[PDB]
């Protein structure tokens, strides 16, 4: 059965991570 | 709602009783 | 419930992004308090 | 009807969670539950059930005319948990459940809870007064997360107890052949009589009650178990399961207490950090090491 | 081999079609001792055969779901007409069957070798 | 004492080399993620020892010593809760960990190994989870079992081998659960164990990777 | 601080082979390991504790081997698998597919050494790939919950 | 509508996650 | 800039960090091993 | 090849490391006896590991489960006969290894902790034996369990504390089985393990002790 | 071979702490790593499977807790503690005399320092207390297998 | 508490009598459920006070021995004579005692708190 | 006798593993058994049995007289195992074991033998022949270490199955108090009557049968339970235990291949170290690293 | 003194050594594997 | 008096504990 | 119960080994 | 007896097995 | 059987020396076929 507390944890975090990494990722890129 | 609310509240909270130990600690007692 | 885990997923992203900035928040009272 | 279900049913429940209202109301239509994440011990809180459907569309009636909708539904709650009796029932509370009279499926199951027939104009939407138990008390109920099913229907049913259909299901050809003539009954005993000509030449007939719209005109080949009429049901059936934690606020406020030594030691640890990088900032001055 | 029933005592043909209707497929012991469904001819009597409800895809013990007139795996989806033949995958193939003989009850399941007459390719089970 | 000890096993080389290691200014947050991940495996390693004094392995009374620690054992509640929670965190940590290191390259040559051995990390973590589950012997459990466990029959000759190889024979029974609970309490743990030993030795015998 | 000394040959020799990385910057000791990772390690333990009081683990109900449940799902890091499982028709195919994660995932840094870069803004393609790749993991996970009917387009 | 011992719990929860945060970029000065 | 903390003031530091830390630690430890004390 | 992983882990300085090492003339066949033992230890995990996938640790099916192994398991017969043997022999074994080493002074500074080290592997091992024939529950195991496990309560006041905490409780039951199997197949191994890396890593710090 | 170079300061060194044993004699790798180690590891399969397969284990009876063996003894390397305690009166007294194994014998390499000595025959007391000691303990072991009566004199 | 038997069906005072003898000394279930002996006076009658066999020393369950008239621990020779008090050690302590009272059979174990009679010593089992 | 375990026990063996005729034959004296370490299935091996005693002292017959002892024993084997039949004995095995007739405990319990009573003058050492199972046929018989108990007595017996005591035990003193009278009974009858006059004043009467020694004379005062006679008993009974291994002549077939396996690779490594340092003892030459 | 051994007799030997542990080892390893193999 | 195979079997192990000894004395040069 | 082949070769060896270990002790102490 | 005999016969067994192999492989294959 | 146990450990002894003997024995031939 899901788990939607759990699923929204990892929904969440997935992207705002991805994001965050893409971020820094930048700001070293200049 | 008292969750969105306690949430800012406990936050702030935090914020200051670090921000409290750290000026204390710093200043008060001057050992930082 | 779909609104559910998309809201509880927005709130994560929101209690991230909240954390890191009162960081800086920090980092800059020590900065002042200099 | 939910007396159905307890008349022919001794658990409402199935092996693989299906509830048993689907065994006769064949359709399917999504239903709604909503509890608290958690609840403390002996307390009263309501469980929030939509059965949601198009209340424009009518439905074929028991006699053969079309008319409105009823709703029913069976909830099932964890050992110990069980209707909130209304002395027990805020009066504001008791506003958002109207007057339904909720019933234990049996003398012995008040944790499973039936409701309805009755108007789903009205209640297509439920509120369920429930109160919780406590294991100080009770023994047999500890601070768990419990599950809670529910069933919900809305729509008069496609089979009764006794197996046969009813006017608000589909029809089938009882075998292949020839439609050498759909005949009329009674004005006052409706629907008709399609006569099928097998391959040997036998004829067999076909009953066919009122409600359901016949879609086969007479000379028409068939299929046996073919659809001799459409599906005049309108309504549904719908399950849905859900959990609710039974809390012991000790347990949360020994976690705040917990998290109050956390915090306080992250703090310490770095502020630590902080007043022991003054120094190290010092060392790394090269008027330290020469003294010029 | 005999087909025990719930509380593993033996299926009496009489006493099981006098509380389950014509049409019916509801399960119980089957050869190997897996869970293998029980049919009732529109002539409310047993079938010749009966079906073994693993589903032949990844495993999960199919149901029976009148209302479609077909099995319907509830793991991936997978769809066995009413003669246990598989109409829909993920499953590659079809419910085993197996022989269900009545002596005066005294219901006994028999393993099938002969050609699956639903595709009337050989049996896969054997 | 220092000395005594320095004096036969020579603390100051350790401690030395401990001192030496410095972190480049490329180093986010999300260079935790790693440490983290290894963090939640600890605490499942704790946490899931402590229900080895409780929990038994077997058909007739398994789901039945889980519900005594879910309902007599002194913090059960909270040492299964946190079992279970801590084993979901450990994936979706790694899952970010992943994310970390692909988007910083750190998996380039060299530190190829590094990746690889992660990989395999990643599939006994994902296969902690599984065996798991089908410990308290319930409904879910049980046939995610079935279903896993079957899976490999889709190999040609070996399949059928390796089925019975996993269930201890035809179909899941306690066989099943016998050798289940040996690979989710020794093998697995071993295994990880080894694993984790060499990502963690290439990791500090290179070094992080490169800034960018 | 300690800026890296370009000079050396020593460092200039590590560079060379992606190292010497760990030789720069701040001390690692005391400054992470004895006063920052107990930080994140107690944070972590909160955020674990906190979840299992507020949201403890269920029991579910007994097994029975005569008796699939209606809707049975994986755990949630499954249920992009899962997807391809119910919604691919050979049952080979589908398995195969599974195994390709793990398998084409352990081939990344052989099949993508042409390119020297680290930073996802110097590797296009790569970049492209992963973010594809990741909403493609995504929306067949969340489609598992859906009906096979609409899964693959969650009714969109 | 839960009880607020739980919803004061969820708060602090979320809050140990968050300044968590803080307390390691202030630590590590960013990120 | 300001005052380099001297030694002394460094060892209260540690002193304090140290009780502080006994808190969470001895927590986690005590729950752990009632865990288990047989009920 | 090697120049692939020389590139990248430095296989030499390894090699390197390992061909430096002599093994100095005074060394005796009785410096065998060390490895015999530790030989001995390895054997008693894998085929320990072996029974895990057959032993049922519940007063209901243990002593049938062994018997199974003895009668049914292919090859069962030689590997319980084998975890029994060889753990007589370990114990011998490291007697053996004792006697050599205290009739060379090996213990003598340095070393002290290499001695102390081992007295605790001793005591591990000698616990191995105890947890072990409580397993099948057989009449000998069972009352040894109530023995051993009873000798505690002579200490004053923590006493009875610890006795519960061997039983699982007061008097020998399940629970008694229960921690014994964790105590056999997870913490033995997991603490002689640690104790065994430290006597090894000073054995190899140190060198052999000298002549004589 | 290879002869230690008593000329070599770093050795002298090491000799003095009482190491660098290990860096004179033979080579380790392959004489006797490569080589030996298998030999005797081999050798100890032989032995021990030998004894397996001509000595198989046996089963007990079930565990009975109404019923205790009449003749129930522990392993044999307890017989020693086993006689001790069947022969001595106080139920702690016997309890400590055991404890007091281990705890003794991890004791030996500190009292026993004031001996900077290897070689038995340059260390006499520890000589004759070892053999003493065996004895003892031999003695005593032999003795749990006789009648508490006779088991101190083993009938003699 | 009662006291059940052998298959854990209580003790009927006179069925108990049929098959055992006088000066009997055998098992049963006692008090905390631990072994725990029934004496059969010189009258060929049951006894007032139950033993617990649970040896005082390590643990093992004492045997009695009607040869030398009083029960002797097989595990490291305790020695305790008919009436239960402890006469050769290591055991330090007698066999708790217990009240076995009759009631028209209908046997049942009752806890001993008064002195130990066997020693004037107040009883350690308490 | 044997006949009186059979008779009042339907298993020789208790609990803690004594054997029944302990109940009544109250001395103890040393036994022996031996058998084989091992044994292929289907085949007659012997346990051999000793029950020692010094032949030269005698026993108190039943009468009253003193005579010959007799020997008895119970033999437990293994499910599976049970006595030799005759034509499976070899002769010469026959030889040894005498006019001997082992009977089974009882019908079922054929791998329970049974002997005596018989001159122990003559068979203070016996020999049986037994017939290993076969795991092949049989399945409850495996190729296992099984264990073997031996019960062994010779002498008459203290109680009789009804309880009362015999001429071959000890007498004691019914009660406390003084011995008014020692008389003896007729001459046809044996034994005495011990008068012993309590404090009270009442006078009981001791009944002691012929056997005994009265150890006691007139006059002199007894404390109840006391011993009024000596123990006539020189008999004595043992019990004893062993194993037996039932063997698989492939299993040690397998074993010696596999030593060949090992001795073979254990000479090949040790001739590789020898061919090899050949090698290094050329290279440690200081004319191969320089020409000179 | 005798020959060196070349650098091929040495081969040779290697060989015939591995396929001698060969069997000693495949015996064990077969067996313990075999016992997996549930009955 | 056991079979003889099992008294070979003995035998041959009681070989195996002997040479193995003498294997590595000749393979050790000594002890 | 009593293991007399193992105790055999327990009682065996300890001897034999403690023997050797003074004999090799001996030879070096010349 | 059997046994005693049959060691000492495997004993000088093994002794001519390693000769053999040894002096087979040094003087007539000439590999050691 | 006490002297089945005495028998058995004076045979490991036995065992033992004979191994090392035979081990010179080779290191003997060894030495000879030099
Ligand atoms: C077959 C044995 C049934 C089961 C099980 C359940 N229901 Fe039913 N239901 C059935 C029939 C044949 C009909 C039609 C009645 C008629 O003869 O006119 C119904 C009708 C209802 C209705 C009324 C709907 C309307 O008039 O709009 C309701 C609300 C209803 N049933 C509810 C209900 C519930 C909640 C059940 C499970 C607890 C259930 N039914 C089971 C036949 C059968
Ligand atoms: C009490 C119920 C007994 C049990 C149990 C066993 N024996 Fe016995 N035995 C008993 C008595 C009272 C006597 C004396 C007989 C008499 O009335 O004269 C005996 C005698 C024997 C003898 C004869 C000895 C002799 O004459 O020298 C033998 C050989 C003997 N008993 C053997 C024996 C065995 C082997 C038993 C257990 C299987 C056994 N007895 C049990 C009373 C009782
Ligand atoms: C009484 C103490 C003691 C115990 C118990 C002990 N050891 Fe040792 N061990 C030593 C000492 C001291 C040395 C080093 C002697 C030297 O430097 O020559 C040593 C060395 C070793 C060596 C290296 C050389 C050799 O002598 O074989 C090995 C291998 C070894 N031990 C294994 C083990 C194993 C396996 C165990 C069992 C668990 C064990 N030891 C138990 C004291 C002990
Ligand atoms: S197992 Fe049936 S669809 Fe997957
Ligand atoms: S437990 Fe009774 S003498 Fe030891």
């Amino acid at each position: 059965m899901v788990e939607p507390l759990l699923c929204g944890i990892v929904l969440g975090l997935v992207p705002v991570t991805i994001a965050g990494l893409f971020v820094t990722a930048y700001l070293q890129y200049l | 709602m008292l969750t969105i609310t306690s949430y800012v509240g406990l936050l702030i909270g935090a914020l200051v009783f670090t921000l409290g130990i750290y000026l204390g600690l710093l200043k008060v007692v001057k050992l930082i | 419930e779909a609104e559910f885990i998309a809201g509880t997923a927005l709130t994560m992203v929101g209690m991230t992004l909240v954390g890191l900035a009162i960081g800086f928040v920090l980092l800059r009272v020590e900065s002042l308090v200099e | 009807y939910p007396v159905f279900a307890q008349q022919n049913y001794a658990n409402p429940r199935e092996a693989n969670g299906r509830i048993v209202c689907a065994n006769c109301h064949l359709a399917q239509k999504a239903v709604e539950i909503e509890v608290p994440q958690a609840v403390l011990p002996d307390t009263v809180f309501e469980a929030v059930i939509e059965l949601p459907y198009d209340k424009q569309v009518k439905q074929v009636l028991a006699n053969g005319k079309k008319g409105d909708l009823n709703v029913g539904m069976v909830l099932i709650l964890p050992e110990g948990f069980e209707l909130a009796p209304p002395d027990r029932v805020p009066a504001e509370i008791k506003e958002k459940v109207g007057n339904l009279y909720y019933q234990p499926y049996s003398p012995e199951q008040k944790n499973i809870l039936v409701v309805g027939p009755v108007p789903g104009k009205k209640y297509s939407e439920m509120v369920v007064p429930i109160l919780s138990p406590d294991p100080a008390k009770n023994k047999n109920v500890s601070y768990l997360k419990y599950p809670i099913y529910f069933g919900g229907n809305r729509g008069r049913g496609q089979v009764y107890p006794d197996g046969k259909k009813s006017n608000n299901t589909i029809y089938n050809a009882s075998a292949a052949g020839k439609i050498v003539a759909i005949t009329a009954l009674s004005e006052k005993k409706g629907g008709f009589e399609v006569s099928i000509e097998k391959a040997n030449g036998e004829v067999v007939v076909d009953k066919i009650p009122a409600g359901p719209d016949l879609i086969v005109k007479e000379g028409q080949t068939v299929q046996a178990d073919q659809p001799l009429t459409n599906n005049p049901n309108v309504g549904g059936f719908g399950q849905a399961e859900t959990e609710i934690v039974l809390q012991n606020p000790a347990r949360i406020q020994g976690l705040l207490v917990f998290f109050s030594f956390v915090l306080l030691t992250q703090v310490l640890l770095v502020l630590k950090k902080k007043q022991f990088e003054k120094v190290q900032l010092a060392e790394m001055n090269f008027h330290h090491h020469h003294h010029h | 081999q005999a087909a025990k029933d719930a509380l593993g005592n033996d299926i009496k043909a009489g006493e099981w079609l006098k509380t389950h209707l014509a049409g019916d497929r509801s399960l119980s012991q089957g050869l190997k001792g897996d869970p293998t469904y029980l049919i009732v001819t529109a002539d409310s009597t047993i079938e010749k055969y009966g079906l073994n409800a693993v589903c032949t895809h990844l495993g999960c013990v199919v149901p029976w779901v009148a209302a479609e007139n077909k099995f319907k795996c509830p793991c991936h989806g997978s769809q066995y007409n009413a003669e246990g033949k598989v109409v829909r995958g993920p499953a590659p193939l079809s419910l085993a069957l197996a022989h269900c003989d009545v002596a005066e009850g005294l219901v006994t399941f028999s393993t099938w070798t002969e050609t699956d007459f639903r595709t009337g390719l050989e049996p896969w089970w054997a | 004492v220092y000395d005594w000890f320095e004096e036969r096993l020579e603390i100051q080389a350790i401690a030395d080399d401990i001192t030496s290691k410095y972190v480049p200014p490329h180093v986010n947050i999300f260079y935790c993620i790693g440490g983290i991940t290894f963090t939640c495996f600890l605490v499942q390693v704790a946490t899931g020892f402590a229900m080895t004094f409780y929990y038994r392995p077997t058909v007739a009374e398994a789901f039945a010593s889980v519900q005594y620690i879910m309902t007599d054992v002194n913090f059960g509640w909270l040492i299964r809760s946190i079992h279970r929670w801590s084993a979901s965190m450990m994936v979706l940590m790694m899952v970010l960990h992943v994310f970390r290191v692909y988007l910083t390259g750190g998996f380039k040559r060299p530190r190829e190994l590094t990746w690889v051995t992660g990989v395999i990390m990643a599939v006994c973590t994902v296969s902690f989870g599984v065996t798991g589950y089908s410990l308290p012997w319930d409904q879910v459990g049980y046939w995610a079992v079935k279903i896993v466990t079957g899976v490999p029959d889709a190999i040609p000759g070996v399949g059928g081998f390796i089925v019975e190889l996993l269930r201890g024979g035809v179909g899941v029974g306690q066989a099943t659960l016998t050798r289940f609970y040996s690979l989710h309490t020794f093998v697995l743990p071993l295994l990880t164990a080894v694993f984790m030993l060499m990502h963690f030795l290439m990791i500090r015998k290179q070094g992080i990777s490169g800034p960018l | 601080t300690k800026k890296p000394d370009l000079s050396d040959p020593v460092l200039k020799a590590k560079l060379a082979k992606g190292m010497g990385h760990n030789t720069y910057g701040e001390p690692a000791w005391p400054n992470d390991l004895l006063y920052m990772f107990p930080v994140v390690i107690l944070g972590t333990f909160a955020c674990v504790i906190g979840l299992s009081v507020l949201d403890p683990a269920a029991m579910g109900e007994p097994a029975n081997p005569f008796a699939t449940p209606l809707e049975i799902l994986p755990e949630w890091y499954f249920y992009p698998v899962f997807q391809i499982l119910r919604v691919v028709p050979n049952k080979l195919l589908g398995v195969l597919l599974m195994a390709a994660v793990p398998a084409g995932l352990i081939t990344v840094p052989f099949i993508e050494s042409i390119n020297k870069f680290q930073n996802p803004y110097r590797r296009p393609i790569a970049t492209i790939l992963f973010l594809l790749g990741t909403l493609v993991a995504v929306w067949l996970g969340i489609g598992s919950t859906f009906p096979i009917d609409i899964s693959l387009t969650l009714g969109l | 509508g839960e009880p607020a011992i739980v919803q004061i719990g969820w708060a602090a929860t979320c809050v140990m996650f968050s300044f968590s945060l803080s307390l390691v970029v202030w630590g590590r000065s960013g990120l | 800039s300001s005052e380099v903390p001297d030694m002394n003031k460094r060892n209260i530091m540690n002193l304090i960090l140290a009780g502080g830390a006994g808190l969470p630690i001895t927590t986690l430890a005590l729950g752990y091993g009632a865990f288990f004390v047989p009920p």
